[PDB]
């Protein structure tokens, strides 16, 4: 049931948020049932896909509900449940502590309540500081009432890897601005790197003292961002639509921003609809891989990608063990990473297959939308406003499964019975 | 300085932890998986390998280490074959933990630069402490001169006792409730002591 | 080196075939160096992608060279090398016998020379019978000189899973013909099911006596074809371009033919360019999966797909072992299937990425072409004639790696050194 | 009908091969992996399981078999606890291979429907042949 | 010539390395994984298999070898059952390493073409060298005639002694027409 509580609780937050957004107080124009359900799901899954413009459709109260859904979804349902229980004086039992271990994808229950206290305190602190840093830039442009709320909204949106923006052009007017680029990128890089990784770098401060998981995430993120930044800059350098009519200083900012935003924030500074297909294909792989395992980001995690890739390379070189950073990786880690990757690919394939049946749209936009929704990235090529009601329902399911994780979703409705019986070995050729 | 420690026991594991504490690159090698997992955090690199196999020894890049410590002192065959391989691989310094006298003789034949008897050396030092409870610790400068760290002497000044010329031993230092004194000029009050002198002369002072 | 001999020998057959096709005797119109190299590679990899029409561009001698390349590629380079050595009186040594084991993807060298004798004798026999069955239908339509050669060409093409056709419309004029549909489909279903599977059903004739591999292929092929036939019929029933203006009897033939041709023959009776995207998406998965492991078909084999899928489902249900047909599947089988699947997906991703850079074509056609080339299927949406020289070179590499197998190709240029050293376990979260 | 043979030894394996030869559905159970692999081709279903565990016994669908043959004849504890479980599961016919006279008495108490002494019965026939040769 | 060597010990491993050095196709079979890994570079093919199992024996294509050497001399059950399988598989030449006299008798019953006693043969040859320190090496032509390779003889010409002298070694130089061929009793006289 711990997986069932995660699914049931997360699903309820979508319904509760949908009701609030559909109230006359939280909206300025009439809002459909599907659009309200889509916007709530896009916020609690912290995806950022927008059927309707957030700045115009919703009022200040509605945008405040969006922030609450983003914050609840980004940190996880169980993170707030423990805090509410703790404040009410109730002590965390063994059954409740097992739920936290399942929610945080932790192998052991050792110090998992202490992890919740640290991550929430870190989350509110860094967002508040980032809001202040964004405030000085965003106050002269929008005054005090709008400026402070805009900075607070984007700091929460960035740290949780949401990609929601109040402006019509999502961050497209701050391509050359170093303050917005640096603060927002720093928010979702640290927000998605992993709570356990941040905690490890907090107490331990020397690289050789970091755990294997922490070393993988720090080196993996640096290498993956560096490869992505080079790919975007080279491919899009001469593209007139994006990165063409820009200065070299602005080209580096936009290339850097568009290399880290697919994992998995979903902000943009260029129009992905006008990018060349070569850059879009690389972005598909970029946002299929996600970020830290226990973080505000989704998709198959960067460690899952590395564990499988290293395991395959080890087999191709004749090695009998998978070794990264002078550490062997056991079979239970390999099989779990393969279950995550195969189930995620199968779900994306079904979503692409279902969307092609439902909607008459170019195939590249359908593929980009499904990878964006499953990774809870929120980048669009222009398909999301044109989705039909059946298409929107498919995206909502894809976003929901992507955030909760395909393994936890399957464990919800799959019963496991333990059998101690074994079978004789069978031979089969898998060439 | 790159150090390789082969065999992670009470002696070998102690060397890895101490060298790692001092900030040195240590390769910890052991044939037991549980030992390697325990010391994986106390070494720069920890490998599960059989040191008696040349191929496994070369897979570690053992030629890159100036010092290799073979801390296997209960398996004579594993100890001697490891050092034979290291000598064949032209390791400059090979320090080996010996089991008994016959193991010591073999290791000297097959070229061990230094041979260590941890338990035997400690047992002799402990037995000296048992014989004289006053003796707390000592270092043997030679076969006739040593430095020994030690109610009649209580409330007695240094100038009160003339063992400087009579017994012929110099008082190196006196410990006063966690306080040390260097070159203690008399008179200093002795309260209920490091002395350097001849081995026979030191025993005379303990009598009086 | 056994993997190196497979790659070097297979590459030489492409060059030798390319020279013969570029001769004035083997062609009617001038032929470019790239087109000759493409046609030879498309034949020896037994893919069937056609830059130029085979019926018009080549003469009878050229088409005879095509048959030789198809036959050599379909049965494998080492299959003919052993026969030539055997006929010359030379006995097969231990080193030569190891090459045959590597070529046939056999786990052991037990009776691998006897397998070569059986499979070649079976191959020539069934093609000759199938040619006679096709002869009675194809003689009144084309006479004797053309009719006999057309039946012989297509019987060899079908059995080897080539998809080459002499007619301009590849089998599109025989949609309702039961003789052509039954004979040709029977040829590439049995040609691709696996040589070991056919040998097992020859000696053993009761299902319970079949090996685990044989039972997987027989049940897997029946289930996969049944699912594919239903999908094509339902999705394409009302499509005017294909399967729309046809009788119900012809609809069943075309639906059945288009359900089995992606694995991996590449014949068609309908125009894949006018099919709906939903059917094309399912075909992508269909031709990414192939057929029997040791056969004339390519792609990740049906057993590789089942082994991974069953291993994932077992993990999702809490089971500690992968069991199919009351037989446990060991870890070495799982890791090899994962290496095959991951390397194949990575190669397809590179081909799609490279083709988008090189060519300005719709994305769906690029994706369909790359999956078709890597699986050596040969189905087209209309992109192959429009490929540029750089695009053709990419397809040739993709076809070559697909037929030889990604594992054997990597083993050619990757040196394996055995190290007996192990490492302490490392923990990493792969959620 | 359906037969279950538990314990693949010289006596248990001989029953599986003979029944499987005659064309019967035989479930072969043995705690040893090597035995199960050897008899995988000589049985309709071969499983590596411990017959002394009720959960593993229920995982095999042992209630579906009219006849269960317990062919463990050197491990009295494994033999007697197996037939105790099978008697609890209401198996109609339980045939057990006994080790000695005391093992025979225990199995008769805990409801073994038939008790077999393969070596003892053959030893009497061989001795009769020796005396009158 | 294709040779299969089953069991990679001091005796079996020596045969694999020597045959591989001479340029022959050798299949090295052993039940121990560490042994097979060590000799993987000294054989054309090295397999980890149990030679007492017929299915594993057929998986190796053992019928393709004219010579099979069963070098298992401490496991009588493994040695005799392996050769029983090979005889059933119609291997032309089966050479077996025997443990003792009773093992030799069994292998002769179950049809071993040649039976080898490595340690026993060497022990007899070493014991001959111990008895006579002059004797360095010898080959027994018959039960009464042998060729034996051996300061009174120093500075003495061949014609000086009127005792056939096959060859004399002179500081790494050999001369054709101290190695002597003669009767076993006569050699002791010299
Ligand atoms: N061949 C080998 N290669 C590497 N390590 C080995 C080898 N053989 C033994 N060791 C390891 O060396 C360590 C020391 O060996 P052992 O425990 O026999 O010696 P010891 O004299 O009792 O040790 P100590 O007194 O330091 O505890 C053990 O952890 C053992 O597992
Ligand atoms: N708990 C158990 N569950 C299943 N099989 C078991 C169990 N204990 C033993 N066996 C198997 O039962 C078989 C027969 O047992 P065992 O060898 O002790 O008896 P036995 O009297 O020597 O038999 P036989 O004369 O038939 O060879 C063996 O293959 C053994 O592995
Ligand atoms: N059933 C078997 N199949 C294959 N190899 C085996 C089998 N049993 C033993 N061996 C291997 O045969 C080799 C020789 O066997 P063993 O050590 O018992 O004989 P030995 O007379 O001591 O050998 P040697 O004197 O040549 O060293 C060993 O490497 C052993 O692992
Ligand atoms: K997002
Ligand atoms: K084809
Ligand atoms: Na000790
Ligand atoms: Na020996």
């Amino acid at each position: 049931t711990p997986p069932q509580v995660l699914a049931i609780g997360f699903f309820l937050t979508i319904i509760i948020g949908a009701v609030l957004l559909m109230l006359p107080i939280s909206t300025t124009k009439p809002l459909s049932w599907i659009d309200a359900l889509f916007t709530a799901a896009s916020a609690t899954t912290v995806t950022g896909l927008a059927v309707v413009d957030t700045g115009t459709q919703f009022t200040v109260f509605g945008q405040t509900v969006i922030m609450g859904l983003i914050q609840i979804g980004g940190l996880g349902f169980m993170t707030f449940a423990v805090l509410i229980v703790m404040i009410l004086g109730k002590k965390i039992g063994l059954k409740e502590r097992m739920l936290v271990q399942e929610a945080l994808n932790q192998p052991t229950i050792g110090g998992v309540i202490g992890l919740v206290k640290v991550l929430f305190l870190f989350s509110i602190s860094i967002e508040l500081i980032a809001a202040l840093i964004l405030s000085i830039r965003l106050v002269p442009q929008y005054g005090w009432s709008s400026g402070l709320f805009a900075s607070l909204f984007h700091a929460i949106s960035a740290f949780n890897n949401a990609g929601f923006s109040l402006w019509p052009d999502n961050l497209m007017s701050y391509v050359g601005d170093p303050t917005v680029n640096l603060v927002i990128t720093f928010l979702f890089i640290t927000g998605g790197i992993g709570f356990t990784v941040l905690f490890d770098v907090m107490k331990n401060r020397r690289f050789k003292t970091f755990s294997l998981h922490t070393k993988l995430m720090l080196t993996g993120t640096l290498m993956l961002n560096a490869i992505a930044m080079l790919t975007v800059f080279i491919l899009e350098y001469s593209n007139p639509g994006t990165l063409g009519h820009l200065h070299i200083v602005d080209k580096l900012w936009a290339s850097y921003f568009q290399a880290v935003t697919p994992r998995t924030a979903g902000f943009n500074s260029l129009d992905f609809g006008s990018m060349r297909e070569g850059t879009i294909v690389f972005t598909l792989l970029l946002m299929f891989i996600g970020a830290g395992s226990a973080s505000t980001a989704s998709g198959i995690k960067l460690t899952t990608f590395i564990v499988i890739l290293t395991s395959v390379i080890a087999y191709l070189r004749g090695k009998k063990e998978t070794v990264i950073f002078r550490r062997s990786i056991k079979y239970p880690i390999i099989i779990k990473a393969l279950a995550v990757s195969v189930t995620s690919l199968f779900i994306v394939f079904l979503g692409i297959f279902a969307l092609t049946i439902t909607e008459q749209a170019p195939f590249l936009q359908i593929v980009f939308e499904t990878f964006s929704a499953f990774g809870t990235v929120g980048l669009t090529m222009g398909l999301t406003p044109e989705l039909t009601t059946a298409g929107k329902c498919i995206i909502i399911v894809i976003m929901f499964i992507g955030r909760i994780g395909p393994l936890t979703f399957v464990f919800s409705f799959a019963k496991t019975e333990q059998s101690n019986i074994r079978y004789p070995d069978g031979e089969v050729f898998t060439g | 300085k790159q150090f390789a420690v082969i065999g992670l026991g009470r002696f070998g594991g102690s060397i890895c932890k101490e060298l790692h504490r001092m900030g040195h690159e240590v390769l910890a090698v052991d044939i037991n998986e549980e030992k390697v997992n325990a010391y994986a955090s106390y070494a720069t690199h920890a490998v599960i390998a059989n040191a008696t196999e040349e191929n496994e020894l070369l897979s570690l890049g053992i030629r890159n280490f100036e010092y290799v410590i073979v801390a296997i002192g209960a398996n004579i065959q594993a100890s001697t074959l490891t050092t034979l391989l290291l000598k064949e691989l032209d390791i400059p310094n090979i320090w080996v933990k010996a089991q008994n006298y016959y193991h010591h003789k073999v290791l000297e034949k097959i070229g061990a630069d230094r041979i260590i008897h941890p338990e035997k050396d400690m047992g002799v030092k402990i037995a000296q402490s048992l014989s004289d409870e006053n003796v707390l610790n000592y270092i043997d400068l030679s076969d006739e001169y040593s430095i020994v760290e030690l109610r009649k002497l209580d409330s007695k000044s240094i100038i009160d006792l003339n063992v400087r010329a009579k017994y012929g031993c110099t008082i190196l230092a006196i410990k006063h409730h966690g306080d040390i004194c260097l070159s203690p000029a008399p008179e200093d009050i002795i309260r209920e002591l490091v002395i350097m002198g001849h081995k026979k002369d030191i025993k005379r002072f303990e009598n009086e």
